[PDB]
RNA sequence: CAUCCGGGUGUUGUCUCCAUAGAAACAGGUAAAGCUGUCCGUUACUGUGGGCUUGCCAUAUUUUUUGGAACUUUUC
């Protein structure tokens, strides 16, 4: 469906993203999957408290994943 | 490879003792040897015990509370 | 063999329903869907005060509908 | 039958979160696991505000919706 | 096809049985209210229809204080069915 | 959703994981699964106080996994 | 460079045969037309009949729809 393949065509941009936990991540995309699963590097973590971190490599759970962001420019591709 | 799958059934034959985490109560533990189980990540646990160190002693465990198996 | 085959039936019922989350919305029924998707016409929903809604639409915990139904007539395939 | 979302396709709504968040914007998409995506997306905490564009919420994490403003052409 | 065999034999067997009879049954939810009402029709996640509803829970402001409600009818669905007993009348 | 992820570049790696609780355990990934449950041998957990093991964990509690060394 | 024998597409008109009531009625104008206004034929909410553009085609046991929820308390 469109939800599932509008992740697929944003992979090389960068996306952010809400999770189940409440913090929230941001970085250039390296694959997607059926499930709602991520794979990002350079994250850009923050929680509600605030705390600034750095993280590499991560992959993602498609439950946790709660609500995503997607390229502006990806919004006249055609489904 | 070593799959999770694979790996169970030596916990098994092998009869070592194994702790077992919570799905969101960590103050809580687990141990025991397991004879048998399912597909499901059901668990039956011989010589039952319950895990501030208050060790209280079959038992049958549900698979979607399980957190962690670890042999040890 | 479900009884989601005669919730279709309660179209056109008005129906106070609460969620899971614990809200009040009290507003007649236009469509119920197989899997619970139902949407609601010329509602009154609550949580925080009562608030106006037209077109409203797995948390509901019940929909207790009106007296006025008679049910084993509904109750039959 | 899926005949009352499509309907709705191309219009503004207000759909409340289980978080309690209700995000506003247009409806782009609409998927078989209750996946909406959204294009001018604006959050509503409460007196507040947030601006974040395009998004695409998931089912789990949807309440309802509610449909704000009629289609736009 | 094998739901029509445990359908009898099952412990969803009784859900017949007192539903047969119209016997009353005491089903405590996952709200923290406990549900007593007369059962009508049921369905394998358990979303039942009540007839003549009654609830009981307790409150704060702060003491206890119960407090009841009478519905008609209610078909709740099975998810936040947590415990349901066949209590009979004889 | 069969396919499993590809931590075949990671297997035999040194690992910093992240799970639920805020628990974290270091372990060298010697093996996956379909389920995103992983093998870890030299098993040190991440109190201050790192005591030595030497682990299978489990994989929906699990949050992600980092790499100490790039 | 011409001539000659032939050709296509469009438009309006005309002729032939068949059909007909129909509102093919009225008025503006161009190089062309319901080009434009009025206008009417079935007629926009139903029941019987046809066709599909359709519902995706049916998963309570790990990533979305059969619940890890419930409940308590402080700080502003």
């Amino acid at each position: 469906g469109i939800p599932v393949k509008l992740l697929n065509e944003a992979q090389g941009h960068i996306v952010s993203l809400e999770l189940t936990t409440g913090a929230t991540y941001r970085g250039k995309l390296v694959e997607s999957e059926d499930s709602m699963n991520v794979q990002l590097r350079d994250v850009i973590a923050t929680e509600p408290q605030g705390a600034v971190t750095h993280m590499d490599q991560i992959f993602v759970r498609g439950s946790q994943i709660k609500f995503i962001v997607v390229p502006d420019l990806l919004k006249n591709a055609p489904l | 490879m070593v799959p999770p799958i694979n790996c169970i059934f030596n916990f098994l034959q092998q009869q070592t003792p194994v702790t077992i985490w919570l799905f969101e109560q960590i103050g809580i533990r687990i141990k025991g040897k397991i004879v048998g189980f399912d597909e499901f990540m059901n668990v039956v646990i011989d010589e039952a015990v319950e895990i501030k160190e208050d060790v209280e002693k079959k038992i049958l465990l549900k698979g979607d509370n399980i957190t962690l198996i670890t042999s040890a | 063999m479900k009884l989601v085959n005669f919730l279709k039936k309660l179209r056109n019922e008005q129906v106070t329903i609460e969620l899971k989350n614990g809200t009040t919305v009290w507003g007649t029924l236009q469509s119920v869907s197989p899997q619970m998707n139902a949407i609601l016409t010329d509602v009154k929903l609550t949580l925080q005060q009562p608030t106006a809604s037209d077109n409203i639409a797995n948390t509901i915990r019940q929909i207790i509908l009106p007296d006025s139904l008679n049910l084993d007539s509904l109750l039959v395939d | 039958h899926s005949s009352r979302l499509a309907n709705l396709i191309d219009y503004k709504l207000r759909v409340l979160t289980q978080d309690g968040r209700v995000y506003i914007g247009q409806l782009m998409a609409f998927d078989k696991h209750m996946n909406l995506v959204l294009n001018e997306c604006i959050e509503e905490r409460v007196v507040e505000k947030r601006v974040l564009g395009l998004t695409i919420l998931r089912g789990e994490q949807i309440l309802s919706t509610v449909v704000e403003d009629k289609p736009l052409l | 096809e094998l739901e029509e065999f445990e359908f009898k034999h099952g412990p969803m067997s009784l859900i017949n049985d007192a539903m047969v009879t119209r016997t009353p049954v005491i089903i405590s939810l996952r709200n923290n209210h406990k549900i007593i009402a007369r059962v009508k029709a049921f369905d394998r996640h358990c979303n039942m229809v009540l007839e003549n509803v009654k609830e009981l829970w307790t409150e704060k402001k702060k003491n206890v204080i119960n407090r009841e409600r009478f519905i008609s009818k209610l078909f709740l669905r099975g998810d936040s069915v947590i415990v349901v007993l066949k209590t009979p009348v004889e | 959703m069969v396919s499993t992820p590809e931590l075949k570049k990671y297997m035999d790696k040194k690992i910093l994981l992240n799970i639920n609780g805020s628990r974290k355990v270091a372990g060298i990934l010697r093996g996956y699964d379909i389920f995103l449950n992983v093998v870890l041998d030299d098993a040190m957990e991440i109190n201050a106080n790192n005591h030595q093991l030497g682990t299978v964990i489990r994989g929906n509690s699990i949050i992600s996994l980092e790499a100490l060394d790039a």
